[PDB]
């Protein structure tokens, strides 16, 4: 779908047109879940390595957390930019092809005859 | 007596209460992004009292 | 307002006070059976004033004090029908159970759980009063089933005895066969008359069809031990003699024919169902009287006699004489 | 069995008696609201559409 | 021996060491406090206060409002000869039938 | 009283005055004098005390006024906001209709008990009113099912109206 | 819903960070506190639902279920801590964690505004449930029970997943409100017939429908007591709640698609009630009785009337409470005699009087004695069925007769008669067990005073 | 206590497992 | 223990599909289902035919 999109330069995680969108907030629920994933990784690291799972290596658990949040922020930016691109192309295509997307003639339920099915 | 042991042993008792208050606060914030029809419904909309500016929060 | 309503209610409320007190301190002492017998005697004395007011001027009323729930267009409330049947049967039943409790204070004197026995007697009395004063079919069903379970618990009073438990379950079984018809009538009246209260049921059923009346007849045949569902009453003699005298001879087993009397305006307008109850009562009275003349157990003879009298009550209902049947209940 | 029954009754009553006493006191001295037509120009608070003072307190405090 | 396995141990009676056992814990103090917190928070709070909270919940289903509206409507319809209720739930003027 | 006499009618109450044709005293009158002394007067006093407390703490509640919104016949197909408001209005109207039917059934039950043995003839008006209101309610809300709506109710009304118009046209011939 | 969800989530850190001997105390205290908070969801509106956010909402159908779940958690904790007294601290914390995870999943399942989110949350309940059954069950049969429960549920659920994504692709939304307001009639075609079957079969196997129920005896019998409690009380109700939600897109196809299911449940309630008359395992008898009440719920949902839905809601609530009570009562005897055989320990009323009273109350509620809410639900469903067809009164009356027979038979065989001579280890009932029964039975009877709280949104 | 060999088994085909079944159920072979 | 095992867990290990078991399974499992379906379907078709011609009176049936 999006592979051969025009202007799509290779090996570029965020293109420069993404800087027009709002960056994700720092307390973004998805970013906080990223940090939680890092914290779980640190706890499981203590468990497998046979260390006290909660209080051993606070620097290591902390680094797990911050690296997970660091990757999550950029992942969120790229995801949001891809969805913005999707909506951008969809609206452009609906605009360029009005015949494929007609203006449906709206009618009220007072003139629309819906069939009644009794429950009995 | 023995405040250190009591606060090092029964400190977990704050977790569920403060989680309840955090849930209430997060419920509060959810309503803040659902006000596109505050004082706008065909049923409830009305003029604001002279110092009033919104109808619910 | 009018003392009739307050007195008719107070007669019912006083019965429940020794039940609430059945966990305080008197229930642990040897004064509990006399205490409950005394409240029953006081309730009998109070219930005479509504009876006297009816005797004077025919005071009758329905009381709907507490609204329970509304189901769209069906309002279910605690409604008491303080009519001739209620205000005449309540004093009779209270007098009889007063005598029964005084008797039990001597007959069950050596029972280690005599306090619980008297409490069960009061519970049965309360459920029967609910049955008799009920102004709608749900409340009547509450009385019906509470009477049934109290009968179950009192027939199997000596629960280490296999035959007593078998008899109690047998009573439950036959009465459940009757409950099928009771629930049939409830469903029909809800579906067609949109009411379980007697007033609207009588209003919307000038010509009552077969199905609800046959359901009511099935329930009555179950409760009053008519032929086909008869055997449980003589087997209910497994209970202590006060249980027999109170429930299964004089007060509880007339619930079925009382159910049919409560719907006599409906039964009045259906000849087929009238013939059915007339014939069922006839066969019941004949067969049960035939069994009794050869029985050797005195309690069995009297139980078959009670079944015969219930058959006679069914007969007099089946000839469009409901008030005669009520009089025979009281006598 | 006796000890359990005593404990259960105690812990039911421990708040039941204050609850019952407070409900009686509220009913006797505060009492229920009186219905009235909405005064001209006045928009009532949402708990002012209920009659029982305890119901009004619940509506005002929790909803 | 068919394998090295421990024999099935015998069940411990909480009453044997604690006649006053409430059945919660082998240690009498935590057993007592388990009983206390269970009874307090269950009966004293959730049952009594919870039942009272549900009992005095503000109008549920707006049944009182519906009854008052019905009373006003019944008064108006009867005082003016209008039917108490029309068979048509909606006005046949805002309905356009097909043919 | 609080309830309005027109919504809850009751015939003018007609009691016969006492006509003793005996010399033996009437036990009922003395049992009622004792009732008025030991029962009525103390609870009556207990009510003046309480209504005296409630008189000095007077406060109010109001009936909630809903204005009218466009109904489901005015909703363009799939116009979710208008459908929501119309559907809420329809459900409120349905509850009010249920309460109207409840008022009329209350009248019917009260008449049946009140008229005694003459209820069959004396309660014809209430039976007629119940017939009318129950027919109207049945036409509005019967057979919709557990998942009812203003749309299904309107479809049922349109089916009824098409049947009515066709029947009228074929009767005209 | 976050003021409910987040405190429940906070049970896990609190459980894992508490002392070894404060585990049960802390979990019980704070789960009761959460259950107190869940009661505020019973303040419902006549017409609309409580639409908190885009992702969670509450109405009169799901609020009593949420209260039932939050109430079941502490009772679970009281039931478990006896048989898990010899376990390690970490393993007790893992069991508590499983129970908390199950409660959290159930809470979000009953409030999910979207159908696919409901699907994931309702499928998530499998994992802690399966873990509980297979890890902490007592017999070698727990493994086969776990396999049956897992694969019955999944064979039901996967076609539902396919149907849900197809519906989202064709309708555009799986949002419950949008689904209701944009409801299209379902035409009569093989495509729509199989869409109906896919939408219905998962909830059918969950309830379970008679013929698809063989997992339930295994699972409810082999599970530890808390597992049986949840499986009987809240997990069966997922099928009924989901069926009530999803039947709004299946009309008028439900008019004739329900005939095989109506027949199956109407006859299988008779069949499983009869099976109870001959069950030699007490826990198996209690498990088999759930099938009949759930068959009644199936009929009520399939006939689609306001009275049928009211009765089904009330019956689900009442059955949850009663079945959990019965399982706890059987477990108290099992913990004494280490066996589920019913005629092993007879004449127990002369050894455990107040426990015999608890047994009588539980049997009476299973009897649907009026005015209990069991009877209210059963009677409402019976009346709706009578309107649906008068001949339904034969089968439902037969079922209530047989239900009375087996309930009182269980009572008589366990409590009455002569005590067993060689069983000399029936110790007096602990305060904990009596409190467990009391906390089962008291809210059940209090609901009779306010029955509209469990009559669903069609009240 | 109760081993696998003490449990009910399949129908006995030959008279030696029939006698073993009689022994397992505490009966005489001529009565089993 | 032998009695409780024979009645629960020994039955399927020793069940065989024979003409007797298959005939009985078909008769008792499938027979009542189709019997009741025929009864209820006939009753409801008669009811619906009455409703269509308005020959079934529902004067006070407003609760369903
Ligand atoms: C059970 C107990 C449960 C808790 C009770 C709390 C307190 C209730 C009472 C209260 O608040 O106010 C009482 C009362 C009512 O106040 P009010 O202003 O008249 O009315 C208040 C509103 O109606 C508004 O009333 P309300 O809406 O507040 O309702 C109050 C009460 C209403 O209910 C009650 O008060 C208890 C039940 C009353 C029954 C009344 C008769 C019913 C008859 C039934 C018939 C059955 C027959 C078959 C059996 O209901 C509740 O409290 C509901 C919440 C209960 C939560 C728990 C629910 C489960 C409980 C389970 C059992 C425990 O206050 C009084 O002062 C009463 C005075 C009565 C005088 C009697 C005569 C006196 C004669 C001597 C005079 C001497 C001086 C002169 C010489
Ligand atoms: C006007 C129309 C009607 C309106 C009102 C309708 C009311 C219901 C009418 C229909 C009733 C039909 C069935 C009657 C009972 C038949 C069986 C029987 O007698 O069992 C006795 C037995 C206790 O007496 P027991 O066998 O002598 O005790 C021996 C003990 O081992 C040793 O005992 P102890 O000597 O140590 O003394 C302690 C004893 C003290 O209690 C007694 O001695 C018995 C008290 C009986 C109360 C009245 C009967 C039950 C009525 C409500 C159910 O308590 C206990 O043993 C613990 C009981 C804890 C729970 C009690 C039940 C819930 C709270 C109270 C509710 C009232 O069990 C019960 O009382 C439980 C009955 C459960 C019936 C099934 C549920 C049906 C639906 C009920 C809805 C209620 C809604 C309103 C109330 C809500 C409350 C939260
Ligand atoms: C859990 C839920 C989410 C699941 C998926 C999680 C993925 C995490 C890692 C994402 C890394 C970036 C993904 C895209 C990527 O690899 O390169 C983007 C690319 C990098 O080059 P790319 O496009 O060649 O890399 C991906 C490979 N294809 C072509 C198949 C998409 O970004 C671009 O802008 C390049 C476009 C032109 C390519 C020529
Ligand atoms: C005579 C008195 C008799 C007894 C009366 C009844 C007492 C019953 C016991 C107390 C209430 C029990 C139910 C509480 C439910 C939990 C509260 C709730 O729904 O949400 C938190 C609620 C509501 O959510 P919130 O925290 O976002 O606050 C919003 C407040 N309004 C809606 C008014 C803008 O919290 C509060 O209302 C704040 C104050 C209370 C904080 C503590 C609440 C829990 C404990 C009570
Ligand atoms: C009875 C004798 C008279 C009592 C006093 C008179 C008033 C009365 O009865 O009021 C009763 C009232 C309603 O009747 P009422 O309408 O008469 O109440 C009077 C008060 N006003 C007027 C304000 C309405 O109901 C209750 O009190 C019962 C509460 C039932 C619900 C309890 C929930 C507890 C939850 C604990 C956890 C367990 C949950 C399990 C799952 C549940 C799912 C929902
Ligand atoms: C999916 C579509 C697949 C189509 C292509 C495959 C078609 C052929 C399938 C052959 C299956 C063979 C099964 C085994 C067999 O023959 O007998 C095993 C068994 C007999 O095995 P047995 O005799 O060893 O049983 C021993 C029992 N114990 C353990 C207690 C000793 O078959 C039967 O019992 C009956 C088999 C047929 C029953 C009906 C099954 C289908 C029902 C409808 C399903 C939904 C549609
Ligand atoms: C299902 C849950 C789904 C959500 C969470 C996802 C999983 C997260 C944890 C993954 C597993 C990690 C631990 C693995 C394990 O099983 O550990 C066993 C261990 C048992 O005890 P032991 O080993 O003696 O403890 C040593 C000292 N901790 O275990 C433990 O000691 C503790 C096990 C639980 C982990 C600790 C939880 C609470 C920690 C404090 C609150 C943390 C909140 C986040 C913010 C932290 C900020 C510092
Ligand atoms: C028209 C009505 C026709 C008759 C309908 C009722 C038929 C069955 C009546 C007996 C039911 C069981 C009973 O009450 O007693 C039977 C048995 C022992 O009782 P009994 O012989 O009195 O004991 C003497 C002890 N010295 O006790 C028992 O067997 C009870 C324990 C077993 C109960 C379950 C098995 C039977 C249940 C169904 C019975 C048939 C119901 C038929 C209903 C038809 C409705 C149209
Ligand atoms: C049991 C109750 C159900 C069976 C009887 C139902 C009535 C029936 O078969 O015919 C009655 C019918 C007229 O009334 P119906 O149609 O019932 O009214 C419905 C509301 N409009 O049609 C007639 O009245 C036609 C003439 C009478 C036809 C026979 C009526 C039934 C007679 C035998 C009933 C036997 C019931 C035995 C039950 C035993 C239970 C243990
Ligand atoms: C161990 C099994 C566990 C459970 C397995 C899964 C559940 C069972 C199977 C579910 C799928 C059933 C699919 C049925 C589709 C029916 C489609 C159809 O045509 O329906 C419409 C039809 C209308 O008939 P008509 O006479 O036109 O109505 C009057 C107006 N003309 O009306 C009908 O066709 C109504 C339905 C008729 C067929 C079924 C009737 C019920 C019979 C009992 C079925 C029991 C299930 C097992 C059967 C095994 C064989």
């Amino acid at each position: 779908m999006m592979s051969g999109r025009p202007g799509r330069v290779p090996l570029q995680f965020l293109p420069n047109e993404a800087r027009s969108l709002p960056p994700p907030k720092l307390t973004d629920p998805r970013l906080v879940y990223m940090g939680f994933l890092g914290y779980c990784s640190g706890l499981i690291d203590n468990a497998i390595r046979r260390r006290p799972v909660v209080s051993a290596g606070l620097h290591r658990q902390l680094l797990y957390v911050t690296s997970f949040v660091f990757f999550g922020y950029y992942l969120l930016k790229r995801q949001d930019y891809m969805y913005a691109l999707r909506d951008h192309d969809m609206f452009a295509y609906v605009k360029s092809h009005p015949e494929d997307f007609p203006e449906k003639d709206k009618k009220t339920y007072g003139e629309i005859l819906e069939e009644f099915h009794p429950v009995r | 007596m023995n405040v250190l042991q009591i606060v090092r042993d029964h400190w977990v008792h704050i977790l569920v209460p403060v989680g309840f208050v955090f849930g209430c606060y997060l419920d509060r914030r959810s309503d803040e992004k659902l006000t596109a029809f505050r004082n706008k419904s065909l049923l409830f909309k009305r003029e604001l009292r002279p110092n009033e500016e919104v109808t619910w929060k | 307002m009018n003392p009739f309503a307050s007195l008719t209610l107070t007669t019912l409320i006083i019965l429940t006070i020794p039940i609430m007190m059945s966990n305080s301190n008197i229930y642990k002492t040897n004064l509990y059976p006399n205490y409950v017998k005394t409240t029953v005697s006081y309730a009998f004395t109070l219930s005479l004033v509504p009876l006297l007011m009816f005797m004077h001027t025919g005071q009758e009323m329905i009381i709907s004090n507490w609204h329970w729930m509304t189901l769209q267009t069906v309002e279910l409330s605690l409604s008491f029908k303080m009519d001739y049947f209620s205000v005449m049967f309540i004093p009779v039943a209270l007098f009889v159970t007063w005598s029964i409790m005084e008797f039990s204070m001597w007959y069950m004197h050596s029972d280690p759980f005599i306090n619980r026995f008297f409490k069960y007697l009061v519970l049965f009395l309360i459920t029967m009063m609910i049955l008799v004063t009920a102004n709608n079919l749900f409340q009547l069903f509450i009385g019906w089933e509470g009477v049934g379970i109290m009968s179950f618990l009192l027939i199997g009073w000596w629960h280490g005895r296999t035959d007593a438990n078998t008899a109690a379950l047998q009573a439950i079984l036959y009465n459940r066969i009757g409950d099928i018809g009771f629930v049939l009538s409830m469903a029909w009246f809800l579906t067609h008359s949109n009411a379980w209260d007697l007033q609207q049921i009588f209003m919307l059923n000038n010509e009552c069809p077969n199905m609800p009346l046959i359901g009511l007849l099935l329930a009555a045949a179950g409760k009053s031990a008519q032929f086909g569902l008869h055997p449980w009453l003589p087997s209910a003699m497994e209970g202590p003699t006060p249980v027999s005298a109170l429930l299964h001879s004089s007060t509880m087993v007339v619930a079925g024919v009382f159910l049919l009397i409560r719907f006599y305006p409906l039964m009045e307008t259906n000849k087929l169902v009238q013939t059915m109850t007339l014939c069922l009562g006839a066969i019941t009275t004949l067969f049960t009287a035939l069994c009794a003349i050869t029985q050797n157990d005195i309690k069995k003879i009297v139980a078959f006699s009670t079944s015969s009298q219930l058959g006679l009550m069914m007969v007099t209902i089946g000839i469009n004489q409901p008030h005669l049947a009520f009089l025979h209940i009281c006598m | 069995d006796r000890r359990f029954l005593k404990l259960m009754r105690f812990y039911i009553l421990l708040t039941g008696i204050p609850v019952a006493i407070g409900i009686t006191l509220v009913n006797v001295f505060i009492g229920e609201a009186e219905l009235a037509d909405i005064p001209e120009g006045y928009v009532p608070e949402h708990w002012e559409y209920f009659k029982h003072p305890i119901s009004r307190w619940i509506a005002r405090t929790f909803y | 021996i068919r394998l090295q396995e421990d024999p099935d141990p015998e069940d411990e009676n909480l009453y044997e060491k604690n006649p006053d056992s409430h059945g919660y814990d082998k240690d009498p103090i935590v057993d007592l406090w388990n009983m206390r917190v269970v009874f307090f928070f269950g009966f004293s709070i959730v049952l009594v206060l919870g039942s009272t909270f549900v009992a005095y919940l503000p109008d549920y289903r707006m049944q009182e409002w519906a009854r008052r509206e019905a009373e006003r409507l019944v008064k108006y319809r009867e005082a003016n000869g209008l039917p108490l209720m029309e068979s048509n739930c909606f006005d046949p003027n805002k309905i356009q039938l097909p043919e | 009283d609080s309830w309005d006499k027109d919504v809850y009618p009751e015939p003018p109450r007609r009691t016969p005055a006492p006509a003793p044709q005996t010399s033996l005293p009437n036990p009922v009158t003395y049992l009622t004098k004792i009732f008025d002394l030991l029962v009525d007067r103390p609870v009556t006093l207990a009510r003046e005390f309480i209504e005296q407390q409630h008189a000095k703490n007077r406060y109010y509640y109001y009936h909630r006024e809903f204005r009218r919104v466009p109904d489901i016949t005015e909703c363009e197909e799939k116009d979710i906001l208008c459908m929501f408001e119309a559907e809420m209005q329809w459900r409120r109207d349905y509850k009010v209709d249920q309460e109207i039917v409840n008022i009329i059934q209350e009248r019917l039950k009260a008449c049946q008990q009140r008229e005694g043995e003459s209820y069959r003839q004396n309660c014809a008006k209430e039976l007629e009113q119940f017939t009318q209101v129950s027919k109207a309610f049945q036409d509005r809300y019967s057979d919709l099912g557990a998942h009812y709506s203003a749309r299904k109710c309107l479809a049922k009304q349109k089916q009824r109206m098409l049947a009515e118009r066709k029947a009228a046209k074929e009767a005209a011939a | 819903m976050l003021k409910i969800i987040i405190p429940t989530t906070m049970l896990l850190p609190m459980t894992w960070m508490s002392k070894h001997n404060m585990i049960w105390i802390n979990a019980t205290v704070h789960s009761l506190l959460i259950s107190l908070i869940s009661l505020s969801l019973l303040n419902q509106l006549g017409e609309n639902s409580l639409n908190f956010s885009l992702t969670f909402f509450s109405d009169s159908l799901s609020a009593p279920l949420l209260v039932l779940t939050t109430w079941l958690l502490p009772l679970m904790l009281m039931a478990s801590q006896s048989h898990l007294s010899k376990e390690t601290t970490t393993r007790k914390k893992l069991y508590i964690t499983m129970l908390i995870l199950l409660q959290l999943f159930l809470i979000m399942t009953f409030t999910a505004t979207e159908l696919i989110l409901f699907y994931i949350l309702f499928e998530a309940t499998l994992v802690p449930t399966l873990i509980i059954i297979t890890r902490w069950g007592n017999q070698t049969e727990r493994l086969n029970a776990g396999l049956y429960f897992l694969f019955y549920t999944l064979a039901g659920s996967l076609p539902l997943l396919v149907a849900l994504v197809y519906i989202q692709n064709t309708t555009g939304s799986l949002n419950f409100l949008i689904i209701h307001y944009w409801s299209h009639p379902l035409s009569n075609s093989w495509s729509n017939i199989f869409m109906w079957l896919a939408c219905i079969m998962a909830f059918m196997v969950k309830m379970p429908l008679y013929g698809l129920h063989l997992w339930l005896p295994k699972a409810h019998v082999e599970a530890p007591i808390a597992g049986s409690m949840v499986l009987a009380a809240v997990l069966l109700k997922l099928g009924g709640y989901g069926m009530m939600r999803i039947t709004t897109i299946l009309n008028p196809l439900t008019n004739y698609m329900a005939y095989p299911f109506l027949m199956l449940s109407m006859w299988g309630m008779i069949m499983t009630s009869s099976i109870c008359l001959r069950q030699t395992d007490l826990k198996s008898l209690i498990a088999y009785s759930s099938v009949s009440h759930m068959a009644l719920v199936i009929v009520a949902i399939m006939i689609q009337t306001p009275w049928s839905f009211m009765g089904a809601t009330a019956l689900m609530i009442a059955h949850g409470l009663t079945s959990s009570m019965l399982f706890c009562l059987a477990n108290t005897n099992y913990e004494r005699v280490h066996s589920r055989t019913m005629i092993l320990a007879r004449g127990l009323q002369t050894l455990l009087p107040l426990m015999a009273t608890w047994w009588l109350m539980a049997s009476l509620t299973n009897l649907a004695l009026p005015p209990s809410i069991n009877l209210i639900g059963e009677l409402f469903i019976i009346t709706a069925s009578f309107s649906w067809s008068n001949i339904t009164i034969i089968l439902m009356g037969m079922n209530m007769m047989i239900t009375a027979l087996y309930s009182l038979y269980m009572l008589i065989t366990t409590q009455r008669g002569k005590y067993t001579h060689h069983i000399n280890n029936i110790k007096a009932s602990f305060t904990r067990e009596n409190a467990l029964m009391a906390l089962h039975i008291l809210p059940l009877l209090l609901l009779t005073l306010n029955p509209k709280m469990i009559l669903g949104p069609l009240y | 206590h109760v081993t696998k060999d003490m449990f009910p088994g399949p129908y006995p085909k030959t008279p030696e497992e029939r006698a073993a079944a009689a022994k397992k159920y505490n009966m005489r072979v001529e009565d089993y | 223990i032998r009695w409780t095992y024979a009645r629960s867990a020994n039955i399927y290990p020793n069940f065989r599909p024979t003409p007797k078991t298959s005939l009985l399974g078909a008769l008792f499992g499938i027979g009542p289902l189709f019997f009741w379906y025929y009864v209820f379907k006939t009753d409801r078709d008669k009811k619906e035919k009455l409703i269509q011609e308005g020959k079934l009176d529902q004067t006070f049936n407003i609760s369903y």
